[PDB]
């Protein structure tokens, strides 16, 4: 009282935990993205001939 | 347990990947009619050693 | 000429797609590796390869399969010398230009899936697993290889099963 949402602590772990949500998701987009650019390539070698 | 799910989901999503990519690899790879893909596997190397 | 190549595709042995006694396509071995359309229902009219498992190609619907060395001893000869001109095949002649194969119309249907493609040489340049009735012709749909050993499944627009 006080009594307010910060929501309330702890900075450093705070930020510790935060941090492990989200990065899987990253992966995925880089994979996904990565595997059509492999896509393409296939798509142009067949395209070549 | 948000969280968590999220991440299952993504795990999930690699693996789903990953599948595409083994396809993608064994696309070129069909056969293909000769028995022969040294070198798409040299340069490419998806995995699963091929062959002997 | 047509005689010669049909000569030729006698001597080479081919096993057609069984199912309940009616042939729904074709399956052959080229480069030593078992090939099958998978679009095709049946089994190939061969139990040794029958007993084969083979591996699923979604890519471009097909089947495929090694083949025991010791019957590798005799299998299609392919090549990557595919210039434009004729072709034969089992339904007689085949014009090849653009990439793509085209004979008279009323030539090819469902269940020809299967047949290869030959040049002069007897070598396999193309296998034909369907085609569309293009007026007067008709295009077939047809998967080849080039020089870089690159699969490569040429396919008209709402091309048709065959």
């Amino acid at each position: 009282h006080a009594q307010t949402f910060t929501a309330a602590v702890s900075k450093t772990a705070w930020t510790w935990l935060t941090s492990l949500l989200g990065g899987s998701a990253v992966i995925i987009i880089i994979g996904l993205v990565l595997a059509t650019i492999v896509a393409m390539y296939v798509l142009t070698n067949q395209k070549h001939n | 347990s948000i969280c968590a799910a999220i991440a299952t989901v993504s795990v999930a999503a690699s693996t789903w990947l990953f599948c595409r990519s083994r396809v993608a690899c064994l696309t070129p790879y069909r056969l293909t009619p000769n028995a022969r893909i040294p070198f798409c596997l040299a340069v490419l190397c998806c995995a699963r050693t091929a062959r002997a | 000429k047509r005689q010669r190549m049909v000569m030729k595709l006698e001597s080479d042995k081919t096993f057609p797609i069984m199912l309940e006694g009616k042939i729904n396509g074709y399956a052959c071995v080229v480069g030593g590796k078992l090939f099958r359309p998978m679009h095709v229902e049946g089994k190939i009219d061969n139990d040794v390869l029958a007993a084969l498992k083979t591996k699923k190609a979604s890519k471009y619907d097909l089947e495929y399969a090694d083949v025991p060395q010791n019957m590798r001893a005799d299998t299609f000869k392919y090549t990557h010398e595919k210039p434009q001109g004729y072709y034969s095949w089992h339904h007689g002649a085949v014009q090849y230009e653009n990439g793509r194969f085209t004979v008279p119309k009323g030539v090819g249907a469902k269940g020809d899936s299967g047949r290869p493609i030959l040049d002069n040489q007897g070598r396999v340049v193309a296998i034909v697993l369907g085609g569309v009735n293009e007026g007067s012709r008709t295009a077939l749909s047809v998967v080849m290889w080039n020089e870089k050993g690159v699969t490569v499944k040429y396919t008209p627009e709402n091309c048709e099963q065959w």
